[PDB]
């Protein structure tokens, strides 16, 4: 699954995301 | 994984939880009832 992170749009349109339990070097900054 | 099938991790791991017993025994031992 793929899940976003957000603070509100209230307050910032800024995002993370998560891709659960994946190894991260297989996904297509901060990683 | 199998198929569209996961397993989500638990918020608490078992340290934290190993940790909150601590705290709740130490409370008791040193101050009987009055930390609640
Ligand atoms: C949501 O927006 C309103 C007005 O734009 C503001 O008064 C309120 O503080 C905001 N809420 C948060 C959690 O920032
Ligand atoms: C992801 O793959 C690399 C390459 O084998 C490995 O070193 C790494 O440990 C893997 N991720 C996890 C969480 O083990």
């Amino acid at each position: 699954g793929v899940s976003v992170i957000t603070p509100g749009t209230n307050t910032s349109n800024q995002v993370a995301v998560l891709y659960q339990g994946v190894n991260c070097t297989e996904v297509p900054s901060n990683v | 994984k199998f198929n569209g099938l996961t397993v989500l991790p638990p918020l608490l791991t078992d340290e934290m939880i190993a940790q909150y017993t601590s705290a709740l025994l130490a409370g008791t031992i040193t101050s009987g009832w009055t930390f609640g």
